[PDB]
């Protein structure tokens, strides 16, 4: 039974900063990769960043290039995104996915609002 | 973000720019030229095209005939029950699905694709496996016809049902492969959830390794009018009958391992699926052997065709 | 009403209940049962699929050879090509709308149904025309120390065949579907004096039937007080075209007699059935001469062999 | 050019009675049958009445079921639809259409409220 913990996140001000996370719970953490999505108002889903099993080469897309960065733990299964100078686009709820895909598993997710 | 997993599928493109689509849902135009999906239906035709009537009237002479019931004659007859399973079962689903450029029946579409591709090869070597066997006990004579044949036809499609069978039931499943227009084992995502990893390996070893062990195993005791040709021409033909296979599906199952040891590498749908529909061969290939090599059969053949 | 006519498509059944569609826009599985549909979807896989090799072989066969050059083999190549035609230009298209259950390729996909199956009839009967009249020359002897004129004889079944299927195409009668609105053909029931098709129906069905047949029988009558190498490739190649002749008569008469009903009678009551089982039976026109060619013709079988059996 | 015209038509009073026209132009016409169709406000169009090519049997909906009552003349190129004992839901624009089918040629038609 599978179960992606979502915390991290809440009110902050433009131009802000603010550290998500992602409890991986139930499978083989580091046998998978891992990404993350976010779901602006009105608009549909974004994939934000993504990276490998091993966490060696991660990947970002040009909307949150250089200004977010994504890092994971396999011992402890977590999955973080330490997003910095924030923009008020960049308000949206953000959800970490499995594999290489925008499917999100259910999640708490977390009112990320700019 | 090489590639494009999904809950069913896994496309060999990055969806960065946006474009990416599940291979059920819609068209993959965007992976490759569109002439080459119908290079694909047209390819796929002519394996429909020339499948059957082999198939069928290899079938229908051995059944036919009252003689011709030597074991060489019920697995080359099983391969063509079983080449027939793929025309009809399997290779109706890529031609459609090649033609639109997705599956568009769903993802039950991909399986009979998948399944009936994957017990045309298995019931091919496995079949191989038996052939190795016979001609390995006529020949060294361990011991001192229509019985062990049939129960080594049954043998057969146990051993090809312990492959084909499991996807079908959850221990691994079929997902679309290359241009999204074959399906095969889950080589390119582990999906846990379904434990396609421990399959591939049981795939490769047990359903594979193992038969090529017993192959060239029988293969390894045979190095040192009628009996002087029956002995020779059957058992030189079950070589080249091996020898195709090996030409065949050589390129997918390695492909196959491949992708299995690099998943998430940077390879594109082009890379898949010519060793794939090449593959697809095997519907035809082992039943022109039969009557290009064993002329006995051509004789008989000529027989219900020119009555 | 009793059918239900519209822009491009007539539907022989009642738009009373109000559920009927047009066949290009959505399926027609109230006409008859779903599985009735996949019956011609059947149907019509086995003749693509026994047709294409028939069809190719013969084609190979005759080509490959320098010899077999004789106006039977001319002719039965000729078929041969246009059997090719029907299986990939009109075969496919009915295969796949009888699938769907509705002409989903559109307007354009109706035409190619109708134009390359009445092309094989045509293109059959016309080749009928010019079997009856070189069997008479050879017999009878009209011109004396007389014995290419075959090349042009198959010239002559492409124009008279192009002068049947092609004017719907340009504006002179039109392309329509038939019965269960899976397969396609001329225009017998809507008037569409626009189109002009009743002109046509008098045109196709004398000129592109009724003529032949005349000539036909007057080859044939020729040949009453007459009906190892002359003796035998005079009667059994003759008997062959009457054969050929007898296996056309029985395809196409119910579709023609039919299509000739529902002329006399538009907007009768009918129902979608009735055309759709001799419009489908007529569809063999691709693979029903070249069997004769193979079953009859011995000579050729021989030679086939050759290029099989290596 | 073909041509319809679409004559007779206004506002009538609930349970009252209207007779249409349709005069044709430029086709043979005693050589193909003509119906007539309705345009209610906001519903889809309802095919009304329609007659063979002679004239012998005419056919009618079960909403106007012997209310509503067709009759053509050949000689002169018209086609009549002596509506009596209206209803509210009979209010529509009425056209008349060629064949069976309820594609309608030219347009307008008759503004028959009721
Ligand atoms: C066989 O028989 C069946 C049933 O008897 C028949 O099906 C009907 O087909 C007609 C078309 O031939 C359909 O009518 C159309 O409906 C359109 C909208 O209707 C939908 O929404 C309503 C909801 O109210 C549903 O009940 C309905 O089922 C539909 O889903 C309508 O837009 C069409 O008409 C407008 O557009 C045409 C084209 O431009 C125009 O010519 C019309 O005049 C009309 O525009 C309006 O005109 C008035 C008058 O000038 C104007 O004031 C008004 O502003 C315009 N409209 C607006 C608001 O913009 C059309 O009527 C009908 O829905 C079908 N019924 C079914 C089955 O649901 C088949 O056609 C028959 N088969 C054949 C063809 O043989
Ligand atoms: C490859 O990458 C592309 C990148 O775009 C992915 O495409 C996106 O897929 C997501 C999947 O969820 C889509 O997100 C959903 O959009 C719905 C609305 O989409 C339509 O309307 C908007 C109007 O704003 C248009 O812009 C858009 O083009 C569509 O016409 C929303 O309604 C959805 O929200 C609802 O469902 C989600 C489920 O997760 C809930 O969380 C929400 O609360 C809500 O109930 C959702 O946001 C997104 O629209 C797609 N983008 C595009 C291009 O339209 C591909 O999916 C990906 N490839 C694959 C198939 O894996
Ligand atoms: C729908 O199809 C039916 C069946 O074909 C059509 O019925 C035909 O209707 C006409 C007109 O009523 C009949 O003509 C009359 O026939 C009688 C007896 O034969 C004759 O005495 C009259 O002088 C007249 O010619 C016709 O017979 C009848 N067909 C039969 C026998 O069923 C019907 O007309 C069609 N519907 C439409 C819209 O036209
Ligand atoms: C896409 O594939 C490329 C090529 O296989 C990957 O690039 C490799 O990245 C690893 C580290 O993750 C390096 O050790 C290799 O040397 C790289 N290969 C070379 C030489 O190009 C890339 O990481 C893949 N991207 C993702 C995230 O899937
Ligand atoms: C075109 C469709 C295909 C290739 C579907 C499935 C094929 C397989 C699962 C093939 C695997 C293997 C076979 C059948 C033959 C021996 C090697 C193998 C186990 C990789
Ligand atoms: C399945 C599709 C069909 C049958 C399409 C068209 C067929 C015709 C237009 C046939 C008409 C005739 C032929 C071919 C043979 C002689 C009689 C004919 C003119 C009625």
């Amino acid at each position: 039974q599978v179960q992606l913990v979502e915390s991290g996140g809440g009110l902050v001000q433009p131009g802000g900063s603010l550290r998500l996370s992602c409890a991986a719970s139930g499978f083989t953490f580091s046998k998978y990769a891992m990404n993350w999505v976010r779901q602006p108002p009105g608009k549909g889903l974004e994939w934000v960043s993504g990276i490998r099993p091993s966490g060696d080469n991660p990947t970002y897309a040009d909307s949150v290039e250089g200004r977010f960065t994504i890092i994971r733990d396999n011992d402890k299964k977590m999955v973080y995104l330490q997003m910095t100078s924030l923009k008020t686009e960049d308000t949206a709820v953000y959800y970490c996915t499995r594999g290489y895909g925008t499917m999100t598993i259910e999640g708490q997710g977390t009112q990320v609002t700019v | 973000m090489n590639g494009t997993e999904g809950p069913n599928f896994y496309v060999p493109f990055s969806n960065k720019t946006g474009v990416v689509r599940s291979p059920f849902e819609a068209p993959q135009y965007y992976l490759a030229e569109p002439w080459q999906f119908s290079m694909l239906a047209a390819y796929m035709f002519l394996l429909i095209m020339l499948g059957f009537p082999i198939n069928f009237l290899t079938l229908y002479v051995t059944v036919q005939h009252k003689k011709l019931r030597t074991p060489l004659n019920y697995i080359l007859l099983n391969l063509a029950v079983a080449d027939l399973f793929m025309v009809f079962g399997g290779f109706t689903t890529t031609l459609y699905t090649s033609l639109h450029g997705y599956f568009v029946f769903g993802p039950t579409g991909c399986n009979l694709e998948g399944f009936f591709a994957t017990l045309g090869g298995e019931i091919a070597l496995w079949s191989l496996v038996v052939l190795a066997i016979e001609r390995y006990v006529v020949v060294c004579k361990p011991m001192s016809g229509e019985n062990h044949a049939i129960m080594g036809v049954a043998f057969t499609w146990v051993m090809a049902l312990a492959c084909a069978a499991p996807p079908l039931v959850g221990w691994s499943r079929y997902i679309p492969e290359g241009m999204q227009c074959s399906c095969g084992i889950d080589y390119y995502t582990p999906h846990e959830e379904t434990n396609n990893e421990s399959f591939v390996i049981y795939m490769f070893v047990v359903h594979f390794i193992i038969p090529l062990i017993v192959i060239f195993f029988c293969y390894g005791q045979l190095v040192f009018a009628t009996t002087q040709k029956a002995e020779k021409e059957v058992t030189r033909m079950v070589i080249i009958m091996v020898i195709a296979f090996l030409i065949c599906w050589l390129p997918y199952a390695g492909v196959a391992f491949y992708i299995f040891t690099h998943q998430g590498s940077d390879f594109g749908p082009i890379f898949m699926t010519i060793p794939a529909f090449f593959a697809k061969t095997s519907a035809v290939y082992n039943p022109v052997i039969y009557i290009m090599m064993n002329k006995q059969f051509r004789n008989c053949m000529v027989t219900t065709l020119c009555c």
